[PDB]
């Protein structure tokens, strides 16, 4: 089996989103939710509640002989036929430890069985209900998820690009998640419904914790993805993102105008 | 020149249906399989004998909820219809008869093949199906090729089945526009024959986006049901019927011309079984393991080789062969949703996997994705369209003639075909809800029903001749 | 010197600080304290009158409280904003038909987004109208006719009489018959119809309130490019009423003129009624010697000419009529101006391509989108980034606008330092950030300031917009995120299709449009493109980019909207200030 | 059943070309000059080279007096491209180039044949016409049937010059937009390849009034000038198009297939010589002499007959033979514009013809008219909007697709066609105007320009299978 590489890693940031996006690392778990709480944050079910169903279980839908088929394993939502839900979550455009790109990239490399739509406010993951809940972990208790920079959030999402909060929280036009007593707390559910008790998720990652694990590029920091003076200069005078960035125009346009123009290119 | 270099074509079980087969004989300008294809769409119809005799039975003619009313009552509706109330109301019926057209569906079969058929021995076929409730014609190449047009099975079948039903029963003056409408719909006041009784696999001739663009028109739902769901059967059609449309859109032609027809013996026809061996390979896994068994696969079959690295240690690759290096991305393209979309059992997905399998590709490798923009940018369009409130609807309902997903060159719409037909019912607009007609009827067509083993052993016939 | 977006070149507005009271480059606001949309002066005002409109008619309507889970809109600043470049403009104070002559260099500040969208402001629905009720054609067969088959001779005075009859009935008026019908006057006052041509003295010859003056109107260098398309050449435009496309489409003024140039032919060559010269000028009208704004769409989005999706870009660039302006020919320090007519080119290009066609005829419902685009005209934020990859080419290649050699190479290194300096902005300038929230505008404005700056300084417009395209691996590979959902189709597929050859993806940007598939259903792009291929043809000494015919046929001050100066007004529109045509005042009950 | 009534078909010299043919034979169904015919229109195209030339030197692509400018005196202009006049303005060119494509016709269609052609002898012909201004391409027919519809050697065609221009002179990547231009004009934008370089006979697949009307879509100017003028030739190609439309809309069906079969045959091949022997027993007179000589050879026929004699002495007639009462009206109707519009040689009065002609046939006998109505309506409709402001033009911008002369079943247009034959240079939109390449290039192909001769010949050569 060949070895993927992912993208091009010169340098802290892009070292940051290969990490993210390799599924052999493993993403470090930085806080734990209670299965009650876990499932109050989501808002599709509550523990102990009976899964909803779109279809009838998969052996009594009567699928018909298809030799491809039996190369791909149902996951074990599928074979329930479970309800395809929604998780949505926003990244501040505020030194976060994962971005909406890595996060596509990343559901297609971590998780089977997967809908998701990158969008510059917002990402979708859409999946059988039970396979969400299990991907849902990785999304909210590792270290891709800094409680202040990346929140869970249905509907009204605005946040990501908006300055942050006095205390360097991002924006919720719903206020599902605060800052009490040092530790960010969803106060309402994903959907802005009521909680019976907020759930803890603990402190934010220092400002210098946040600039090492982001995976954005960002000229205020100094650390644009295209330098001062990098226009126009060699590739080897460039980032490796700008290099490839390059690369990929001149073979989708010569490419496109004849193929043979990028043979050995 | 003749595209003279040779692949193998293997079925759905991933075992060699024909080897040795040059390229050049699974084209649709020298394939007699795919040809038929295309002939038995142009020439084929469904005639709903069981629509028509209902239309005209209660007055629900053609489509949204029309209903001529005819009232046996009058007298109990509490108005009078006289002056004062003179005379007692007396009902009327003057839109609507009864006519036993499904229980005389043979006869009207033998009378409609009878005015269709242009010689004896021309091939004019009429079955009766659905115990009488349909009928299955099949024009002759001789009256179907008269002109220059594909709606003439369409508009032949409509005319000589009002004009039958007229002088069997013979019916008087006052049912000409009624039974008309029985089987013509709202045709002329509409250019399609809307809400009618004679279906066509093609849409109305007023529908294309642009020219050659007919064989595109077609949904993947119908695609769908007319393969019955067999997942690579699906993709052969879908990829057929898009490999014709790309000829009469006049672009498999010159120096593009090994590069559209690499895309159709790759992705739709499991060329070299690597389709096949990707699916088996990460079947298990993500994306991203079809994304690793494919640029592994290029490099073992010596498509791309590593051109440069980079001081990080990260390589660009270099496409030994474009075309060939498009025609392995395209056939990663279907296996990732095979893979994606077959774990979850759910189409869903598959506007998703067509994005970010070509995304990662460039990102694993700085080579150019499928169409050098367009299967990223159809991702785009294709999962906003499915995922908003501005249009589009669920997979299914989009081909090759859709604006949101026509822009691809052939590779787009068989991962739909292929994603619908692992669907487990997830979908309100899936194939049983648009197209139960469609699959029922047509997909009794052994050849639209499963083309990939006709079209390799048509390929053999001819691979001699190249 | 500040950045336009911190400090407007001559009123010295700070356009981003305006917006909150605090200093853009801090990263700090707070929320929910803003009284939702009681921040808002139009909002509240729509929710009073909602109020008694629900009281009148017995249905709710307007309902802020409805907003998802009690959060009303409103919960961060609702920010007001600032037309771009208004300071800068020194010419175009007449009197128009909508308004009474601007004061040039007046700005329009703290214009609520309500105030910019499509539904609400009549200069943006007029903009549309104007187009789309105007009907060109050449006169030469119809005067030939004329000529060879009734055996008339045409003069300049049977030219005048003619011009004279068809200004009569174009909207109000019967020439010919006994006991006819009419249009009341007051309702078809913005019809009328004039012509143009290249012999200077037939122009000298005729009523000159029938000419459109190409001597008058353009600078020397350009009315000679333009009369010597035109030639010895008579051109007829005529606009039919407002309130008639109104009621129908655009389709119609071909239709419409048609009936009406054969009628005034008829009765100023007295012609007999029903001779069978007569079809002659109704199909030489309609067919035989035509130019239309748009072409007709396919099935799908099916429309006769004249629609917004069939006009070609390069038509919505030669429409503009900033190129003859002082603003666009001695802007750049005596110089000419490229940027000044990209950046106004691509305001109507944006709002009628988005708002008036993606909009208002393909999707629609109560925002009109209006945020996406009033992204793209004001607070000089786009202005900044075009004008600095001017000022960076015009120093790095030593020389002047289009003069930058066409190469690729050149093009990738202007969008490289365009679209850094789109990103240095905006990172830099948390206010800046937060006011261009949606990631689209920031996505467009990169990629259109690099397209200006690449047109600007090659004269190429492929390769202009070719550089839009590079923007998006600059954009996406920096922040990890891009627009909407499918903002990027035309991007990503564009790095490829732009020098392809393909069946439906090879064809030059002029003549791209709204039915080039890849452009046939997103917002944010096609108005770059149209100032895009505006500013290369100005770079390079052209008059106009696609069609000389459409460039002085909107050379007319009798237009209602004023085709030279779009961003003001918009604004003007923003203040209701501006009288749109249309109306049905004269025949319906006071109010 | 076959149309086994024999006729004997004449020459427009009225001398017997074919005896005792049966009807069956000469109907687009069986007739091989008449399908050979539509196969023609099918794959023919004209790529004018001298056009494409002109628009990429200077700029003036497409159509509506568009000009992409290119500026090489911009120093001598008067203006500072440089703030401040630093630099000195320099001039550039960017959208126009000189490719000497006339002078390299005889390899550019060496080159587009490779493209276009499928296989050896296929039948794939590109021919230099205009001394290397224009290329009259005709496809193969491998290549024309291999999808459904009838647009591919536009398409084809218009895809192998761009591309062969493009490798031919090597050009650079800025020549791809320009160069397709110069083929296809604003293609995609519009539908059609408006203001292109690659002319059909046919009409872009979107602009049929109906399905099956793709053969109905061809002005009456275009089949003048293919004809050259010959007035019963320019009938026989109108109306045996007429006929071909016909059986497309699926209106040669069934109890009115003989009808239409005998309107082709009398109307448009001069069947038993009636449209000549009208013409010469009427020539010196007006209208209604062809009146009485219709009349009169439909009762020695004995197509009708004296049925009543009203108290005035008033003869009401009787149709024996209905279908041929119509089809000997529709010959009179050609013969009655011949006449009339024949003696002034002016096209204008032919609308008068159409609808008087058929007034006066009806209050002369007291049977219905051509089309039980369509003849006189279309006289109505096409008189008006020929002398009108509403719409319409001069008679010779009319076809079978005409929204104003539509619905007539084909025998409204060949009368056209012999007015505008017989027009001596009266309207300014003649055939000269909006024809000359149609005429020039198309009429040299001998089916086209003479199908009199050809039809009748075919026809003799399967007369014995009916
Ligand atoms: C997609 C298609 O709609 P359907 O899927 O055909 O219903 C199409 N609308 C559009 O393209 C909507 C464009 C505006 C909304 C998107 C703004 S980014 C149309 O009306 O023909
Ligand atoms: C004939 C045709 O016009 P053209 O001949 O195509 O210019 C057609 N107009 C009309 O039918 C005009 C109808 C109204 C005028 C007559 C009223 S009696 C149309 O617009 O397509
Ligand atoms: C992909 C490759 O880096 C492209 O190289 C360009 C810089 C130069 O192109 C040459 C041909
Ligand atoms: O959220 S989406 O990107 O689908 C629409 C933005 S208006
Ligand atoms: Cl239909
Ligand atoms: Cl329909
Ligand atoms: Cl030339
Ligand atoms: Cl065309
Ligand atoms: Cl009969
Ligand atoms: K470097
Ligand atoms: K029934
Ligand atoms: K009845
Ligand atoms: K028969
Ligand atoms: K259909
Ligand atoms: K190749
Ligand atoms: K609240
Ligand atoms: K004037
Ligand atoms: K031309
Ligand atoms: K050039
Ligand atoms: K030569
Ligand atoms: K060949
Ligand atoms: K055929
Ligand atoms: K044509
Ligand atoms: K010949
Ligand atoms: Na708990
Ligand atoms: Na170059
Ligand atoms: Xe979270
Ligand atoms: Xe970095
Ligand atoms: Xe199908
Ligand atoms: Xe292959
Ligand atoms: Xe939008
Ligand atoms: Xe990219
Ligand atoms: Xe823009
Ligand atoms: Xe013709
Ligand atoms: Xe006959």
């Amino acid at each position: 089996v060949y070895q993927r590489q992912f993208l091009p890693a010169d340098d802290r940031v892009t070292k940051n989103r290969k990490k993210v996006v390799d599924p052999s690392v493993k993403l470090e778990k930085i806080r734990t939710l209670s299965d009650k709480d876990f499932l109050t944050l989501i808002g599709h079910r509550h523990l102990g509640e009976a899964y909803r169903s779109v279809n009838p279980p998969l052996a009594e839908i009567g699928e018909p002989e298809d030799p491809i088929r039996e190369l791909v394993p149902p996951t074990e939502g599928a074979k329930a036929g479970d309800r395809v839900c929604t998780i949505i979550m926003t990244d501040s455009v505020y030194n976060p430890p994962i971005a909406h790109y890595t996060r596509a990239w990343m559901y297609h490399n971590r998780f089977r069985g997967i809908d998701n739509g990158v969008y510059s406010g917002r990402v979708t993951l859409e999946m059988r209900e039970r396979d969400l809940e299990e991907a849902c972990r990785t999304l909210f208790e590792t270290e891709i998820c800094d409680a202040s920079r990346d929140q869970v959030r249905q509907y009204t999402c605005t946040g990501h690009s908006c300055r942050l909060d006095p205390d360097g929280m991002m924006f919720d036009p719903i206020e599902r998640c605060i800052m009490s007593g040092g530790n960010v707390v969803y106060q309402k559910d994903s959907f802005g419904n009521p909680v019976d008790t907020p759930i803890n998720m603990g402190k934010p990652l220092s400002e210098e914790e946040l600039i090492e694990r982001t995976v954005v590029y960002r000229t205020d920091r100094g650390e644009p993805m295209t330098r001062e003076g990098d226009p126009g200069a060699p590739d080897e005078e460039v980032r490796e993102a700008l290099q490839w960035s390059r690369r990929i125009q001149w073979l989708r346009m010569l490419g496109n105008m004849v193929p043979d123009k990028i043979k050995g290119m | 020149a003749y595209l003279t270099e040779k692949i193998d074509l293997y079925g759905d079980n991933g075992k060699v249906l024909e080897s040795d087969i040059p390229l050049e004989a699974v084209t649709p300008v020298q394939n007699p399989a795919v040809r038929e294809l295309a002939s038995i769409f142009k020439r084929s119809v469904a005639v709903n004998l069981g629509g028509a005799q209902k239309a005209l039975s209660t007055g629900h003619y053609a489509n949204e909820y029309i209903h001529f009313p005819d009232i046996p009552n009058k007298d109990k509706l509490g108005i009078k219809s006289s002056p004062g109330g003179k005379y007692p109301p007396k009902s009327v019926k003057v839109r609507t008869m009864d006519l036993p057209l499904v229980d005389d569906a043979d006869d009207i079969a033998a009378r409609l093949k009878e005015r269709l058929q242009v010689n004896p021995d021309d091939g004019t076929e009429v079955r009766v199906m659905k115990k009488g409730n349909v009928l299955y014609v099949k024009i002759s190449e001789q009256l179907a090729n008269t002109g220059v047009e594909y709606t003439t099975a369409l508009t032949t079948t409509a005319q000589a089945m009002t004009d039958l039903v007229m002088e069997k029963y013979d019916l008087d003056f006052h049912a000409s526009p009624l039974v008309h409408c029985a089987f013509y719909g709202r045709y002329p006041q509409t250019y399609e024959f809307m809400g009618g009784n004679v279906i066509s696999l093609l849409a109305a001739s007023c529908a294309n986006e642009g020219p050659g663009f007919a064989m595109r028109n077609i949904m993947a739902n119908h695609i769908v049901a007319a393969t019955r769901k067999r997942t690579l059967e699906a993709v052969a059609l879908s990829s057929t019927l898009e490999a014709i449309g790309h000829v009469e859109m006049g672009d498999a032609i010159g120096r593009w011309r090994r590069w559209q027809a690499l895309v159709h013996a790759c992705q739709g026809l499991n060329a070299n079984n690597v389709v096949y061996d990707l699916v088996k390979e990460a079947g298990h896994g993500c994306t991203g393991d079809v994304v690793a068994a494919t640029v592994g696969r290029a490099l073992e079959d010596g498509i791309i080789s590593v051109k440069k690295t980079l001081p990080s240690g990260y390589k660009f690759y270099t496409a030994n062969d474009p075309s060939m290096w498009n025609a392995y991305v395209c056939a990663g393209l279907v296996a990732a949703v095979i893979v994606n979309q077959g774990a979850a059992r759910a189409a869903q997905g598959v506007s998703s996997t067509l994005l970010y399998f070509n995304d990662l590709i460039e990102h694993e490798t700085g080579l150019p994705h499928a169409g050098y923009g367009d299967g990223m940018g159809n991702g785009v369009s294709f999962s906003f369209f499915s995922h908003a409130i501005y249009g589009g609807g669920s997979p299914g309902i989009f081909s090759g003639n859709h604006i949101v997903t026509r822009h691809s060159k052939g590779f787009a719409i068989p991962v739909i075909a292929a994603a619908v037909s692992l669907d487990s019912g997830t979908a309100v607009y899936g194939p049983e809800a648009t197209s139960g007609l469609v699959g029922d009827i047509f997909g009794e067509v052994d050849l639209i029903r499963r083309p990939m083993e006709a079209i390799a052993s048509a390929a053999a016939e001819i691979k001699d001749k190249f | 010197p500040k950045q336009l977006f911190l400090e407007s070149k001559n009123s010295k507005m700070n356009s981003i600080e305006m917006k909150y009271g605090q200093d853009p480059a801090i990263n700090r606001a707070e929320f929910h304290v803003y009284g939702g949309v009681r921040q808002s002066k139009r909002k509240s005002e729509a929710w009073e009158a909602a109020k008694r409109i629900t009281k009148e008619r017995g249905i709710p309507n307007y309902n802020p409280d409805l907003h998802l889970k009690g959060a009303q809109m409103g919960q961060k600043v609702l920010q007001t904003y600032r037309i771009t470049g208004l300071d800068r403009e020194w010419a175009g104070g007449e009197d128009t038909p909508a308004h009474k002559g601007w004061k040039p260099g007046t700005d329009i500040a703290g214009l609520e987004m309500d105030d910019l969208n499509y539904e609400n402001n009549p200069a943006m629905q007029q903009c549309y109208d104007d187009m789309r009720r105007t009907a060109i054609n050449g006169l030469s067969i119809a005067h030939e006719t004329i000529e060879r088959r009734f055996g008339k001779e045409v003069t300049p005075e049977t030219i005048n009489l003619y011009f004279e009859m068809l200004n009569h009935n174009i909207g109000a008026g019967a020439i010919m018959m006994e006991h006819t019908a009419e249009t009341n006057p007051e309702l078809v006052k913005d019809s009328y119809a004039k012509c143009f041509t290249g012999n200077d003295e037939l122009a000298d010859a005729l009523d000159q309130r029938f000419l459109i003056d190409i001597n008058k109107m353009f600078p020397k260098y350009q009315a000679d490019q333009i009369k010597a398309e035109v030639g010895d050449r008579i051109f007829q435009v005529a606009r039919i009423p407002t309130m008639a496309v109104r009621t129908s489409d655009g389709g119609l003024s071909r239709a419409w003129v048609g009936q009406q140039a054969s009628l005034a032919f008829l009765c100023a060559y007295d012609i007999p009624a029903g001779d069978a010269v007569t079809s002659d000028f109704v199909f030489t009208i309609k067919h035989g010697d035509v130019v239309f704004m748009g072409t007709q769409l396919p099935y799908r989005r099916a429309q006769r000419n004249n629609s917004a999706g069939g006009i070609a870009l390069g038509y919505y660039s030669d429409c503009n009529q900033t190129s003859r302006t002082p603003e666009a020919l001695e802007g750049l320090d005596g110089g000419i101006d490229p940027v000044k007519v990209i950046v106004e080119a691509l305001t109507p290009g944006c709002v009628i391509t988005d708002q008036g066609w993606l909009h208002n005829y393909l999707a629609g419902g109560s925002s009109g989108w209006s945020n996406y685009i009033i992204s793209v005209y004001t607070d000089e934020v786009l202005e900044d980034y075009g004008y600095h990859g001017a000022i960076y080419a015009m120093d790095k290649w030593k020389c002047g606008v289009g003069e930058v050699p066409n190469t690729y190479e050149n093009m990738m290194t202007i969008a490289e330092e365009v679209s850094r300096w789109s990103q240095k902005n905006y990172d830099e300038y948390p206010g800046l950030m937060e006011a261009h929230f949606g990631g689209s505008q920031r996505y467009s404005i990169q990629a259109a300031a690099s397209g200006a700056a690449v047109g600007a300084m090659t004269g190429d417009p492929d390769l202009g917009n070719a550089a839009w395209h590079y923007n998006t691996p600059l954009c996406k590979e920096h922040y990890l995120r891009l627009g909407f959902y499918g903002h990027d189709l035309q991007d990503q597929q564009n790095m490829g299709h732009t020098y392809s050859y393909r069946s439906d993806q090879g064809i030059p940007y002029e003549l791209k449009g709204p039915n080039y598939p890849d452009f046939a259903m997103n917002v944010g792009h096609m108005g770059g493109y149209i100032g895009i291929i505006a500013g290369a043809a100005h770079a390079r000494g052209a008059a106009y980019s696609t069609n000389p015919i459409i460039k002085a046929a909107f050379a007319d001050p009798n237009l209602q909207f004023d085709f030279r100066y779009p961003r003001r007004e918009f604004g003007i529109g923003g203040l209701r200030q501006f009288m749109p045509a249309g109306e049905r005042d004269a025949v319906i009950p006071p109010h």
